[PDB]
RNA sequence: UUCAUCUAGACAGCCGGACGGUGGCCAUGGAAGUCGGAAUCCGCUAAGGAGUGUGUAACAACUCACCGGCCGAAUGAACUA
C-alpha cells in the first residue's frame, strides 16, 4: 500500500543516510568525514541499519 | 451441530455465517513455521525468537457481498474495512498471508480479527 | 437488542444513564460516541433527555421511575425540574419526595407491574410510589444485598439478579415478580449488574467488557434476539 | 473491451499461484481459476515446474504452455533435494523437441538451435553418458532436415 | 486514574485511624499515604473527600489484617467548601476498602455518602444508599 | 619527502548499448541474476556474468562487470612536521 516507487523515493532522504560512530549525526552516505566540529572532523563512519 | 453466526460488537450486525471458514485448523509446529523470525539487515541475521500463541486469533472468509462495494472501488493489494453502520476497524483483507496467531500461511486471506467482533449460534436459545 | 459501549472511559452504563419504555435519560458529560450508541438504535421513537440530577452525573443511581411516572430526590434543583418537564411527554407525571434514603435509584427497583423497594423506606413514602407509578408495592431483599436496585436490572419480560443467590431465593423472588430470573455477571464478571446494564423492551445496553458468553445469557432471559446482505458472492 | 495478459509458473496439481495475487485487480476466481490450471496440467507432473500464460476477458480461460523455457526438456522423462541429473538418450527425440522449441530461438537452422536446447539441459545425462558440454559440442544429426 | 475533582479542604493527615464504612470485616481504617499527593519538606501528604489513600486495618478480621490495600474516602469531618456556597461537614471519618482498579469489595455501605466522593467514583455511587 | 596513472586521451562526470536459451534448475506461502547450497552451458556478438549492487510480497525499475564515442591536462596513493 505505500507503492514501492514512492518508498525508494522516501528511503533517500531518511534510510540512506551515514551515521557518525562518535556523534551519531545523520550525514550524506558517500561522505568522508563529519561535518560536526565537536568530533574533530572524523573519519569513523558507519552505515545507518536498514529496517 | 447447528449453523453459527458472528455479529459485529457495537455494531450488531450478521458480518458472516457459518458454511465458510477456511479454518485451516493445525499448526505446523517445527521451527520454520511455527516459529515467528525476526531477521535482520544481512546475511539472514536471526536476532529474535517468538512462540506462536495456542488459538488462531481470526476468521478466515470468502469474499461476501457487503465487501463487494469495498473491494471494487479502489481496490488495491492490501487495506481494512470496518461494520457498515459504525465505521470501526473489524477486518482487513490481504492477498499476501499473515498467517494466524498461532501461524501458518493460508491463501490470500479476508482475516477478521477475534478482537471486537463475537461468534454467536444462530439456533434457538440454549435454555440454561 | 444487545448493544455495548461506554461512558467516558468507565463501564458501568445504568449509573450514568436511566432507560425506561417513553424516554431515556443521559448524562452531560459525554463524547458523541456515547450519544451515538443511544440515538442510532433508539431513532426518534422516544426522546434521550440530557440531563443532570442534584448536580452530579450519576443520574441513573439518583432518579427511578418507569413508563408512567418518575421520581426525583429533594436535593434537585428547581431549575433542573423545569427542563424535565418541557422535554418529557405530557403522559409522565414527575414528583419530587422527601427522603431520608436520598439515592432513590438503588432503592427502587421497578417496571411497569411489580416494584421492589428496600425494606426500611416509610409508610408515607410507600403510597406516593404506588400513586405516581401505578405499581404495586413489594418490600424484599435479593439475597445478600438491601440495595435492590444496584443487584437486580427488571423488565417487563425477565430480570436479571445477584449471582451469589440460592435457587429457593430465586424461586420466592419469581412468584412475587411474576416473570422468570436468571442469575448471571456483567462487565467481566461484576456483581452489580442493575448499574453494569440498562434494558427496556427494545434495547438492552452493557459495557463494552462483558464478554460474549455474558452478552448471551443477558440476550436469552429479556427474549430480545431474533439476513439477506450477507451472501457468498465470489 | 479489453485484453489483458498475465503469466503462471510452476504448480503440479493445484496451486493459485500468480493468480490470486493477480486475480485480486481481475474477476475474483478461485474455483474456475485453479480448475482453468487443472485443464491446462493435465497429464503434466506436480514435481516439475509448468509455465503457462492465461488471457481471460469476463471470466475467460486460456490454457497453453509456451515452453520456450526448459520445459521441453523436463518434458521428456518418467518421474533435500530430489535430484533432476539424469541420463537421457536425448539426440533423435531432443532433435523433434529442439524444433519444437525452435519457433523463434532467432538463429540460423536447426544447427545453431541444437547448441542451445541442449544447454538448457544442464541436468539430464541426455545421449549416451554425457549430452553436455564436450560431448554435446558437435552434432552431426538433424541439421539441415528440419530446415 | 483518578478523575478531575475541585479542591477540597484537606482534613486527614498520615496517621489517621478513619472509621470503615462498608461490611468486608474491617472495622477502621488506618491511613498511610495518599494517591497523587504532592512533595515539600517537612510536609506530611493528607487526605480529603473522594481521595484513594493507601490504608491497613487495625482491628477487624485477622484477613483483612496486617496487608496495605487502597481505601476511598466517603465522610469527613473537616468542614468544606461547596461551590454553590454552602459550608458542610459530616460527623466522622469514614473510608470504604477498594481494589486498584477502583472497584469496591463491599457490599453495601452504612450511613451517609458524600456527594463529591460518588460522582468521582462510581462503583462507591452504586452502593450507596444515602447522597449527602 | 617517496612512489604510480597520463595527449598511445588519464581521474571525475556526461553520453550509447547491457541482448537470445532466461521466470534455467532443485529450494518453500511466495526467492525470475541478487534468502541461499551445489553446479558456471550455449547463442547473437563491437561487446555483455545462470550476475557487482540499491530495491521488489514475487517481478520490475535502476546500477555495475563489459562494449564502443564526445568533452581535453592534469590526476592518485602512502606518509613527515
Amino acid at each position: 500500500i505505500i507503492e514501492p516507487s514512492l518508498k525508494a523515493l522516501a528511503s533517500k532522504y531518511n534510510c540512506d543516510k551515514s551515521v557518525c560512530r562518535k556523534c551519531y549525526a545523520r550525514l550524506p552516505p558517500r561522505a568522508t568525514n563529519c561535518r560536526k566540529r565537536k568530533c574533530g572532523h572524523t573519519n569513523q563512519l558507519r552505515p545507518k541499519k536498514k529496517l | 451441530s447447528k449453523v453459527t453466526a458472528v455479529r459485529c460488537k457495537k455494531c450488531r450486525t450478521k458480518l458472516a455465517l457459518s458454511t465458510s471458514f477456511i479454518a485451516h485448523d493445525p499448526p505446523s509446529k517445527e521451527s520454520s513455521e511455527g516459529h515467528f523470525i525476526k531477521r535482520a539487515a544481512n546475511s539472514h541475521r536471526i536476532i529474535d525468537i517468538q512462540e506462536s500463541q495456542a488459538n488462531c486469533s481470526h476468521f478466515f472468509i470468502e469474499p461476501l457481498k457487503w465487501m463487494q462495494p469495498e473491494l471494487q472501488g479502489k481496490q488495491e493489494l492490501e487495506g481494512k474495512f470496518s461494520c457498515p453502520g459504525c465505521s470501526s476497524k473489524v477486518g482487513g483483507y490481504n492477498w499476501k498471508g499473515s498467517r494466524c496467531s498461532c501461524g501458518k500461511w493460508v491463501i490470500p486471506a479476508i482475516h477478521l480479527q477475534t478482537s471486537k467482533v463475537d461468534q454467536f449460534p444462530l439456533q434457538s436459545t440454549a435454555l440454561p | 437488542m444487545a448493544t455495548r459501549t461506554q461512558f467516558e472511559n468507565s463501564n458501568e452504563i445504568g449509573v450514568f444513564s436511566k432507560l425506561t419504555n417513553t424516554y431515556c435519560l443521559v448524562a452531560v458529560g459525554g463524547s458523541e460516541n456515547f450519544y451515538s450508541a443511544f440515538e442510532a438504535e433508539l431513532g426518534d421513537a422516544i426522546p434521550i433527555v440530557h440531563t443532570t440530577i442534584a448536580g452530579t452525573r450519576i443520574i441513573g443511581r439518583m432518579t427511578a421511575g418507569n413508563r408512567r411516572g418518575l421520581l426525583v430526590p429533594t436535593q434537585t434543583t428547581d431549575q433542573e425540574l423545569q427542563h424535565l418537564r418541557n422535554s418529557l411527554p405530557d403522559s409522565v407525571k414527575i414528583q419530587r419526595v422527601e427522603e431520608r434514603l436520598s439515592a432513590l435509584g438503588n432503592v427502587i427497583c421497578c417496571n411497569d407491574y411489580v416494584a421492589l423497594v428496600h425494606p426500611d423506606i416509610d409508610r408515607e413514602t410507600e403510597e406516593l410510589i404506588s400513586d405516581v407509578l401505578g405499581v404495586e408495592v413489594f418490600r424484599q431483599t435479593i439475597s445478600g444485598n438491601i440495595l435492590v436496585g444496584s443487584y437486580c436490572s427488571l423488565s417487563n419480560q425477565g430480570g436479571l439478579v445477584h449471582p451469589q443467590t440460592s435457587v429457593q431465593d430465586q424461586e420466592e423472588l419469581s412468584s412475587l415478580l411474576q416473570v422468570p430470573l436468571v442469575a448471571g455477571t456483567v462487565n467481566r464478571g461484576s456483581s452489580v449488574v442493575g448499574a453494569g446494564m440498562v434494558v427496556n423492551d427494545y434495547l438492552a445496553v452493557t459495557g463494552l467488557d462483558t464478554t460474549a458468553p455474558e452478552l448471551s445469557v443477558i440476550e436469552s432471559i429479556f427474549r430480545l434476539q431474533d439476513e439477506s446482505i450477507s451472501g457468498n458472492l465470489r | 473491451x479489453x485484453x489483458x495478459x498475465x503469466x503462471x509458473x510452476x504448480x503440479x496439481x493445484x496451486x493459485x499461484x500468480x493468480x490470486x495475487x493477480x486475480x485480486x485487480x481481475x474477476x475474483x476466481x478461485x474455483x474456475x481459476x485453479x480448475x482453468x490450471x487443472x485443464x491446462a496440467t493435465k497429464e503434466f507432473k506436480g514435481i516439475k515446474v509448468t509455465v503457462q500464460l492465461k488471457i481471460q476477458n469476463r471470466q475467460a480461460a486460456a490454457s497453453v504452455v509456451p515452453s520456450a523455457s526448459s520445459l521441453v526438456i523436463t518434458a521428456l522423462k518418467e518421474p533435500k533435494n530430489v535430484k533432476h541429473s539424469g541420463n537421457i538418450q536425448l539426440d533423435e527425440i531432443i532433435x523433434x523437441x529442439x524444433x519444437x522449441x525452435x519457433x523463434x530461438x532467432x538463429x540460423x537452422x536447426x544447427x545453431x538451435x541444437x547448441x542451445x536446447x541442449x544447454x538448457x539441459x544442464x541436468x539430464x545425462x541426455x545421449x549416451x553418458x554425457x549430452x553436455x558440454x564436450x560431448x554435446x559440442x558437435x552434432x552431426x544429426x538433424x541439421x539441415x532436415x528440419x530446415x | 486514574a483518578q478523575g478531575t475533582k475541585f479542591r477540597i479542604s484537606l482534613g486527614l493527615p498520615v496517621g489517621a485511624i478513619m472509621n470503615c464504612a462498608d461490611n468486608s470485616g474491617a472495622r477502621n481504617l488506618y491511613i498511610i499515604a495518599v494517591k497523587g499527593s504532592g512533595s515539600r519538606l517537612n510536609r506530611l501528604p493528607a487526605a480529603s473527600l473522594g481521595d484513594m489513600v493507601m490504608a491497613t486495618v487495625k482491628k477487624g478480621k485477622p484477613e483483612l489484617r496486617k496487608k496495605v490495600m487502597p481505601a476511598i474516602v466517603v465522610r469527613q469531618a473537616k468542614s468544606w467548601r461547596r461551590r454553590d456556597g454552602v459550608f458542610l461537614y459530616f460527623e466522622d471519618n469514614a473510608g470504604v476498602i477498594a481494589n486498584p482498579k477502583g472497584e469496591m469489595k463491599g457490599s453495601a455501605i452504612t450511613g451517609p455518602v458524600g456527594k463529591e466522593c460518588a460522582d468521582l467514583w462510581p462503583r462507591v455511587a452504586s452502593n450507596s444508599g444515602v447522597v449527602v
